[PDB]
This record gives C-alpha cells, structure tokens and sequence, in this order.
C-alpha cells in the first residue's frame, strides 16, 4: 500500500529484535564491570559485534523509504535517527585508518606517564600521583614542571596523529550533507518540521555568545578576589594585573577551581557545615543513605524503586579478589530493569552523590513506555541537568534538619550563605569560561579557517583574552595542548557541559516557584511539595517524542535558555564581591608573561 | 505480530505464512516486506515485573 503502513511495519519488527540486543550487550558489559576477567572482556566483545553487526543491515535497509513522502512527523524521527547513527560512507582503508587512530588515542592516553626529572629509577601514572601533587602540594617548581613535563611527553607524541584525525573526520562530514564536522556536532539541537519551534544549527553560536556576554562581571569579579586572595600564597610570582599562570589551578587543565576553597576561605573562624561525624555517631551504613534518598523522591509524588533494583545492585566494594570500577553510573539494562553501580563510602559527598545518581535512575524510568529509538532526553543537556537539581535541594540545612543529621541548634547569618555560594561559586561558575574556549576553538579548528601552524599560536592568545590565564612556559608548535584533555582525546562533545549548568538554574527557579516557596533562592526544599512533583514528571515521561523547545516551554515558559535564573542565585554574592573589590583592579592584562 | 485481518470470538489460527506488506509478491521467502508471522518470546530471571 502507502509508504507510512509499510513503515509502521518495519518499525514494528526493528523495535522487537533490538529491545533483545540491546540486553545482550548491556548485560555482558556490567558482567565484565563487577568482574574484571579476561572471558567478560571477550564477552562484551561478542556481544558487543553482534549488537554493531546488527545496526549495519538494519541502517542499510532503512534506504528504501524515501523521508518525503512520511507526515505523522513521529515516524520521521525514528527513521531519521536509525539511518544516521549506523551508516558508514568511507572507504575501508580509510575506516580501518580511523579506527586504528581512535583505539591510539585512548591507548596512548591510558598508558601515558611521567615521572621525577633525570631519574627513570621508579615513575607513576596521572591518576594515583599527578591529581593528588596539583590538589594537594604547594611547590611551584613541582607544580610547574608536573605540569610541563605531562604536556611536552604527550601533546608532542598526539600533535600529528591529531593532525591525521581531523583530516579524516573532515571527509566524513563532507560525505554527508553536512558542512563540516563541526555542524555535525551542532545537528544535536537542530529542530526541523514544527512551526513556532523551529531552532537552526547556526543559531546555536550566536545564543552561546549571547548568553557569555552577560556573565562576564561576575566572572571577573570572582576572578579579582581571586587573584587578591592568591598574592597572599605566592606573592613574587603573581602580579596584580596580570593573568594567573597556569599551573596554579588546583588540577591538571584549570576546570574546576574546587580546591582553591581551602587556600580563598572568606571567614575561616566559623564551623563548616558537615555532617560526617554524625552520620558516624549514628551508625549509618550503605542502605540507610539510599534508603533515605528513596524516602526523598516519595516526598514529592514520585514512585520508588522495584525489588529487581534492591537485589541486583551492589553499593559496596566487594574487596579480596573481586576487583571492580568504583566511578557511579546509573546502568538501564532495558526491559524493566534498572541498577546503579557505585562504591560507597560513610562521607557528605557520598550521600549527595546517592541523591544524583537516583534521579538519573528516576528519569530512565520516566519514558519506559515509549518506543525504543525514542527512550532518551531532549538532548544532551536535560539528562545531565536533572540529576544535578535534586543535588541542590539535598544539601540545604533545612533538608538536614528535617532528617536530623544536622543539630536544631544551628543557626544562619552573613558568614554562613557567603561561605556556602562561593564554595557552590568556585565549581559552577569557574568552569563555564573553560568549557566555551575549548569549544570554540575546537570549532574554529574544525571550520578550517585556522593553518596548521597557528594551532598553538591562536590557543594561548584567546587563553589570555577570555579565560584570563597566561601559560608558565611558552610552547612552539611542536606541543598539541588540547590533546592532554581526554574528552578531547576520546572524541567526545564538549558543549554539553555549557548547556546543562544553564539548564539547572531554570529549573530549580521553576519547581521553587511552584513549591510556594519566599526567602532566598539558596535555601530552597520541595520534599513536601507535589505540585513541583507532578509538574516535573509530565515533562520527564515525553522522552524524544517532542521538540526540546517545547519541553522547556511545558516547564519554564521560554523557548530558549536564559541566564537570569544562574545571576539570580548568586546575587547576595555578586553585591559582597563587588564590596570586596573596591580597592582591587577589574580585569586581566594580556601583554605580560611570567617567563620575562 | 501480523495477521491481515482481526479474529472472530473464540478462535484459533495456526497457519504460518509469510506476511506480505509490500506490493510485490515474494513467493513466500524472507526479505524486505516479507516477515515471519511468529515471532518470539525471550524470559530471563533478571527480568522486572
Ligand atoms: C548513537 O550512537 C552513539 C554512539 O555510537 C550513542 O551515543 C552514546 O550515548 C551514550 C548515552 O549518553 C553515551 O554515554 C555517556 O557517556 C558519557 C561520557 O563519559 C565517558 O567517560 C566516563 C569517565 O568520565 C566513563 O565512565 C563513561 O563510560 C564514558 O566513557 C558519560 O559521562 C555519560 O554518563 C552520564 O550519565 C550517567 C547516567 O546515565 C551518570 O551517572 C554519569 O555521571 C554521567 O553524567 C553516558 O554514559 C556515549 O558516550 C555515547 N557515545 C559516544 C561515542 O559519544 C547513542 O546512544 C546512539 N543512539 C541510539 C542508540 O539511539
Ligand atoms: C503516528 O504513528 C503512531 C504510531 O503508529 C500513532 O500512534 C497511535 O495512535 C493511536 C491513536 O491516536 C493509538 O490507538 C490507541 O490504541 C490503544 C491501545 O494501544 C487503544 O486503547 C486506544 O483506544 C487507541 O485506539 C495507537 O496505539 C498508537 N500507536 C502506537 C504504536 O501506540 C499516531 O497516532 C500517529 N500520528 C498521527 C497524527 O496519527
Ligand atoms: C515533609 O513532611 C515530613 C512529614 O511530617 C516532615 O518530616 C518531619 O519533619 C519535622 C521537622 O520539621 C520533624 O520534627 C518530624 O519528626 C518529621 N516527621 C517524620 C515522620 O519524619 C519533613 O520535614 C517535611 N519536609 C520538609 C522539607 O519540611
Ligand atoms: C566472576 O568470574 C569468575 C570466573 O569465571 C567466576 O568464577 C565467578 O563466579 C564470577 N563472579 C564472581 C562474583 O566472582
Ligand atoms: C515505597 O516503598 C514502600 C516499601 O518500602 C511501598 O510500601 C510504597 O508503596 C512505595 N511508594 C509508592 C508510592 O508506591
Ligand atoms: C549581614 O546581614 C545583616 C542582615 O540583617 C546585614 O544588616 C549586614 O549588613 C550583613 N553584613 C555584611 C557584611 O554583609
């Protein structure tokens, strides 16, 4: 007959066979996660070829339905996102190429060490050694040369075969109707088909830049305490218009400015908030903690967890020869089942960690009933914003004190909301400058605009003109700093960390206004609240059914994102910084370096 | 999963043939718009209610 019924009907048959693979494959990975062996490995690897195997044909047979003659517009999609994600168009030379690249990055980066100068008695690897010496030591010659030394014994060795990858990625989307490999990264949010909703792929750079505009005066005024603040730990090096070199960060690359808390406390006298001790004095092991983190999401209407979740998932390290990851991840095997794979420990973080790592679980089983090809949020950002709002509520005294780690007796002045902001300050606000220059520049790079031989050249230059942040030691071309990164070693999207912290402001604003709720905005708690409940949960269940402009309209109100919500959060902030500032200069001079 | 028509009160059907969608009749062999009627269950113990 038509078009639509024969597809109906081969979507019909696709969705029953891939709902089976897909519990193959997810199965024998977190097989091979609790039990590292080498006959998981060759498990995943079976399981894993079959799953890819079977994605080839299906993306091959999908051709023969032109995407003109389907209007149900649902249909579309499916069709849309089966035919992309499994097609394959170079050569294979090429595709082997590609691949032998892509399995070098991630070798060379697993494998990549450095270790003390002239002596190659005993050396260590980044993770044990190299974080803790940037988070903890105060040297700075160790903290310079770690931080040359990492970069001249990988950045040089990743500079050509980079230079391979981009030429390769670059065919790939010019095979398709894409204009770059850039575009292809941008077709994320592009909304096509509904009027009143539409959203185009270059849209997307002009709102990034429009939105960085207006939150650059908090930036530079967290940036100026900051800097004040430092004179006090090295003031030779530091100069007070200068830019903060490089390797005093806190960490490797500068993304989060964590832990500089201790080094830039704003009243060190008065007690931090922690609940450690009385979690210890109250004897509470791994099943309380989630227990507790369930009772939450009951509070506010949601359903709780099934038995299979309670039996299936471990929340402990085995231990002895049982050898597992503890980095949290919130696995969905498909078919009704849902586990949550983590390592706990009788700490804060842990029991915050719990609360983000649930709502991740809560989502997935939000859309269960919608089709297979359709079982994932709006897009990148939503998935990574809805376990973070919950993590805001679970830390505010109030939740503390209806639970009752947190004594009666506590009280709250000035000191303690401008200790919590800038501590919430330092990892929120601090990372949004970084992750747009990466972007960016990894952009520009790929619009071909920038030679080969610029590539270090431009990289420090916007590094001093946005971020704010001169390089201790000058590099020549032969250095490929972007590479030491591992998301972009590894080939992953960036940007999705810039929409996500935009994305969770508003939606806190919403469900807060909608809890009824007055004071200010830190000290918020939607526990007994339902409203908020029901009004989040009719967005949770649409999964990719819809536009994402309509699913932020269903919530907020808006077609687009906005930054008011963030600037309203940390104004109280804002105001006592500025006061702060008075005798301190506002922004960074690029003409000076510290290498003379 | 695929009849061409509905069924009558209190009836059964075992016939198997292949369920042609497509406007060519493939003479009743697998390929493009030729799909097996019986599909299949799968029951594992780690499965959710
Ligand atoms: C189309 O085809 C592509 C690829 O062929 C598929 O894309 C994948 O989609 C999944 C789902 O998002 C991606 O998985 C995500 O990876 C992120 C990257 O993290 C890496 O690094 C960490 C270490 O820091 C590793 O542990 C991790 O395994 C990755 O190697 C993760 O950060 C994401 O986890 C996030 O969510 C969980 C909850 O689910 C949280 O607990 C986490 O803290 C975190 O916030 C997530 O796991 C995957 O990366 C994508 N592939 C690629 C190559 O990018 C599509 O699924 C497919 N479309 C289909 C099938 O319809
Ligand atoms: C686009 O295609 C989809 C899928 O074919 C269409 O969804 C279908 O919508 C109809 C009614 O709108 C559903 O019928 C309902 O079935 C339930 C039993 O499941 C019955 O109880 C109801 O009374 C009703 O008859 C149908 O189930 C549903 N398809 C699927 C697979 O769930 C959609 O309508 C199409 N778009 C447009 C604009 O027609
Ligand atoms: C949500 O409602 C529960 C049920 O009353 C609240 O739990 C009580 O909290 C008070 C503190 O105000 C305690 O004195 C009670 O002992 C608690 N009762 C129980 C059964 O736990 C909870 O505090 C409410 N949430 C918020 C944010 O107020
Ligand atoms: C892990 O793998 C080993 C090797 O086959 C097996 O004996 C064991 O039962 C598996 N599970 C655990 C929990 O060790
Ligand atoms: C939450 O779990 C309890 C069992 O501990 C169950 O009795 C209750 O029904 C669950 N909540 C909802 C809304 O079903
Ligand atoms: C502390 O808060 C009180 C609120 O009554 C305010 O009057 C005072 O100015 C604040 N102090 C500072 C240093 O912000």
């Amino acid at each position: 007959s038509t078009i639509e019924e024969q597809a109906k009907t081969f979507l019909d048959k696709f969705n029953h066979e891939a709902e089976d693979l897909f519990y193959q494959s997810s199965l024998a990975s977190w097989n091979y996660n609790t039990n590292i062996t080498e006959e998981n490995v060759q498990n995943m690897n079976n399981a894993g070829d079959k799953w890819s195997a079977f994605l080839k044909e299906q993306s091959t047979l999908a051709q023969m339905y032109p995407l003109q003659e389907i209007q149900n517009l649902t249909v579309k999609l499916q069709l849309q996102a089966l035919q992309q994600n499994g097609s394959s168009v170079l050569s294979e030379d090429k595709s082997k190429r590609l691949n032998t690249i892509l399995n070098t990055m991630s070798t060379i980066y697993s494998t990549g060490k450095v270790c003390n100068p002239d002596n190659p008695q005993e050396c260590l690897l980044l993770e044990p050694g190299l974080n803790e010496i940037m988070a903890n030591s105060l040297d700075y010659n160790e903290r310079l040369w770690a931080w040359e030394s990492w970069r001249s014994e990988v950045g040089k060795q990743l500079r050509p075969l980079y230079e391979e990858y981009v030429v390769l990625k670059n065919e790939m989307a010019r095979a398709n109707h894409y204009e770059d490999y850039g575009d292809y990264w941008r077709g994320d949010y592009e909304v096509n088909g509904v009027d009143g909703y539409d959203y185009s792929r270059g849209q997307l750079i002009e709102d990034v830049e429009h939105t960085f505009e207006e939150i650059k005066p908090l930036y530079e005024h967290l940036h100026a305490y900051v800097r004040a603040k430092l004179m006090n730990a090295y003031p030779s090096y530091i100069s007070p218009i200068g830019c903060l070199p490089a390797h005093l960060l806190g960490d490797m690359w500068g993304r989060f400015w964590t832990n500089l808390y201790s080094l830039t406390v704003p009243f060190g006298q008065k007690p931090n908030i922690d609940v450690t001790d009385a979690m210890v004095d109250q004897a509470w092991d791994a099943q309380r903690i989630f227990k507790e983190a369930e009772k939450f999401f009951v509070s506010v209407g949601l359903p709780n967890m099934t038995q299979g979740f309670w039996e299936n998932s471990m929340l402990t390290d085995p231990g002895n020869v049982q050898k597992a990851v503890c980095h949290p991840t919130a696995w969905d095997l498909g078919k009704g089942d849902f586990r949550i794979l983590m390592c706990t420990k009788v700490t804060m973080d842990d029991f915050l960690t719990a609360h983000h790592e649930m709502g991740h679980i809560q989502y997935d089983m939000a859309y269960a009933a919608q089709p297979f090809l359709l079982r994932n949020g709006a897009n990148e950002g939503f998935h990574e914003a809805v376990g973070e709002i919950m993590s805001l509520s679970a830390a505010t005294p109030k939740h503390l004190k209806s639970i009752g780690l947190l004594s009666p007796d506590f009280q709250e002045d000035n000191e303690t909301e401008i200790n919590f902001l800038l501590k919430q300050a330092l990892t929120i606000v601090g990372t949004l400058p970084f992750t747009y220059m990466l972007e960016k520049w990894r952009w520009m790079v790929f619009k071909g605009e920038i030679p080969k031989d610029q590539w270090m050249k431009k990289w420090w230059e916007m590094k001093r003109e946005i971020v704010g942040v001169v390089e201790p030691v000058p590099h020549d071309e032969t250095y490929c700093d972007p590479a030491s990164l591992f998301h972009v070693s590894n080939d992953y999207s960036f940007i999705r960390y810039y929409t996500r912290t935009l994305y969770q402001f508003q939606f806190q604003e919403a469900l807060c206004q909608a809890a009824k709720h007055e004071g200010p905005l830190h000290k918020c708690d939607i526990s007994n609240s339902t409203e908020a409940g029901q009004k989040l949960f009719n967005m949770l269940r649409l999964g990719k059914s819809e536009p994402w402009t309509l699913a932020l309209e269903n919530v907020v109100g808006a077609k687009n994102m906005n930054v008011r919500p963030l600037l309203n959060y940390f104004e109280p902030l804002f105001t006592w910084l500025k006061d702060q500032n008075k005798n301190s200069f506002v922004g960074w001079s690029t003409d000076w370096s510290p290498y003379a | 999963l695929f009849r061409k028509s509905k069924l009558k009160p209190f009836e059964r059907d075992i016939s198997t043939e292949i369920y042609q969608a497509g406007n060519k009749p493939c003479n009743g062999v697998a390929g493009p718009n030729c799909y097996s009627p019986l599909q299949s269950y799968g029951f594992r113990p780690t499965y959710g209610v």
